[PDB]
């Protein structure tokens, strides 16, 4: 009763070496678990360039060409899921 | 690009006041903001990161708030040593643009400048230049006027005035006034004086020397 | 103590090239990302180069991309900024700074150098003339040094090796027909001078020059 993403990530063109963000703000009951996937695979933390900040913001520094793709916010709850994705083009 | 706009450009308050500096972003930056303090003659230092986290090693007088596009640095119980330029920075996405700065000044009690005049040195006279320098030290407020007089008459030409930033301990200003002349013109007149009008007095403070 | 020391600034012709350095010490330099930030004459600030710990990743904003390149020597602990195709907008003070590690890991700069000045210009480098200012009294005596006719900017004045800092006033330079003039004063208790000598020490990095004057008559 039950997860809504109120702000999700936004489609972007980003420059190589730059820094960009994936934001996700979710409500629900109970509090939803948030996870991020890129082209269907769960995003790394082992990558020093990719950091979890506060207020829903996942931040990616030193953009590479291979960061291009689809990034999905999945908000979960034993009773439901929501998803909100964006396409990031690094060039 | 995200545009940071900062407010006010400059601000003054009295010791013990609580003051607020604001930062507006051109879009939501989700608390991904940082505040820096830069004192005259020092390098900037980090005060707040992530909008609300005070740095391990600064005073709990500093506190940062906000979300969305609108952010605030609050300095409670102002100290004289708080005198500095304050900057915000966007650190959400590149370019990581800064705000243009707030200079914080302290209000203190009015104080008049103590003036020292100095004739051009033996050495400068060697090279065929002549500069007469007047130091006007430790005054408040900043606003001041110097008038140079050679042989009783005013002179506005080749006069250079520069002020210090507000002092970190006593909250005064100082100022240097330099009358720059040909060495020939120098020895072709005999009395030299700077006259400092300051709000502390309708009587100007006059320092002189001859020959 | 953390120490970051910029050098290599000075005048350069429009279209010319400069390499800046930053000698780092007092922290484990090879282990930290490093930034260069500049402050233009209007006092605005702009980040112009970041580089990671190992040097493998570099960033430059649009304003200087192509023209500026950062490097580091992790044995000697020195950071570099090579600049080229310089223009008036690059005229600024340049600071090297350490990137903090924070929790959470926001980007921030927790130590900065004092800066090295870059002036983009056709004019030529001129060291300062340094003239002492003494009187010909009353418990306090105010002494000074006049620093005249130098270029480009940034001179530095200390008095008796920086032990008399508290009563020192240092005045911003003004440009009088191509050359800069500035001054510094010091006030001391009138018993201490001339019975203890006072020395102003004046540096102009841009010309690789220092001058020290005893205060006298």
């Amino acid at each position: 009763m039950g997860p809504v993403i109120r702000q999700g990530p936004v489609n972007q063109t980003v420059a190589v070496d730059g820094t960009f963000v994936l934001s996700c703000v979710a409500t629900g009951s109970p509090v939803p678990t948030i996870l991020w996937r890129k082209d269907g695979v769960l995003v790394s933390t082992q990558d020093s360039r990719i950091k979890q900040l506060e207020n829903g913001v996942l931040q990616i520094r030193y953009a590479k060409l291979g960061d291009t793709g689809r990034y999905t916010c999945i908000a979960s709850t034993p009773s439901g899921e929501a998803t909100w994705s964006a396409y990031i083009e690094v060039q | 690009d995200i545009q940071m706009t900062q407010s006010p450009a400059s601000l003054s308050a009295s010791v013990g006041e609580t003051v607020t500096i604001t930062c507006g972003a051109s879009e939501n930056i989700y608390g991904a903001l940082t505040w820096y303090q830069r004192k005259q003659g020092k390098s900037p230092q980090l005060l707040i990161y992530g909008a609300i986290n005070l740095a391990d090693d600064k005073s709990s007088r500093f506190s940062g708030s906000g979300s969305g596009r609108q952010y605030s640095l609050k300095i409670s119980s102002l100290h004289p040593d708080d005198v500095a330029t304050y900057y915000c920075q966007n650190v959400l996405s590149t370019p990581f643009t800064f705000g243009s700065g707030t200079k914080l000044e302290i209000k203190r009690a009015d104080a008049a400048p103590t003036v020292s005049i100095f004739p051009p040195s033996s050495e400068q006279l060697t090279s065929g230049g002549a500069s007469v320098v007047c130091f006007l030290n430790n005054f408040y407020p900043k606003d001041i006027n110097v008038k140079w007089k050679i042989d009783g008459s005013e002179r506005q030409n080749g006069v250079l005035n520069s002020w210090t930033d507000q002092d970190s301990k006593d909250s005064t200003y100082s100022m240097s006034s330099t009358l720059t002349l040909t060495k020939d013109e120098y020895e072709r007149h005999n009395s030299y004086t700077c006259e400092a009008t300051h709000k502390t007095s309708t009587s100007p403070i006059v320092k002189s020397f001859n020959r | 103590e953390v120490q970051l020391v910029e050098s290599g600034g000075g005048v350069v012709q429009p279209g010319g090239s400069l390499k800046l350095s930053c000698a780092a010490s007092g922290f484990t330099f090879s282990t930290y990302d490093m930034s260069w930030v500049r402050q233009t004459p209007d006092k605005r600030l702009e980040l112009v180069a970041t580089i990671n710990s190992n040097g493998g990743s570099t960033y430059y904003p649009d304003s200087v991309k192509g023209r500026f390149t950062s490097s580091r020597d992790n044995a000697k602990n020195i950071l570099y900024l090579q600049m080229s195709s310089l223009k008036s907008e690059d005229t600024a003070m340049y600071y090297c700074a350490r990137e903090a590690l924070l929790r959470p890991p926001y980007y921030a700069l927790d130590y900065w150098g004092q800066g090295t000045s870059v002036t983009v210009s056709s004019a030529k480098t001129t060291p300062p003339s340094v003239y002492p200012l003494a009187p010909g009294t009353g418990s306090s005596v105010t002494l000074g040094c006049l620093v005249k006719g130098y270029f480009p900017e940034s001179v530095t004045v200390t008095w008796n090796s920086g032990s008399l800092s508290s009563s020192v006033h240092t005045f911003p330079a003004l440009l009088q027909s191509g050359l800069y003039t500035m001054s510094s004063s010091v006030t001391v208790p009138s018993s201490t001078w001339p019975s203890q000598t006072v020395t102003c020490s004046v540096a102009h990095p841009a010309s690789s020059t220092t001058v020290d004057k005893k205060l006298e008559p």
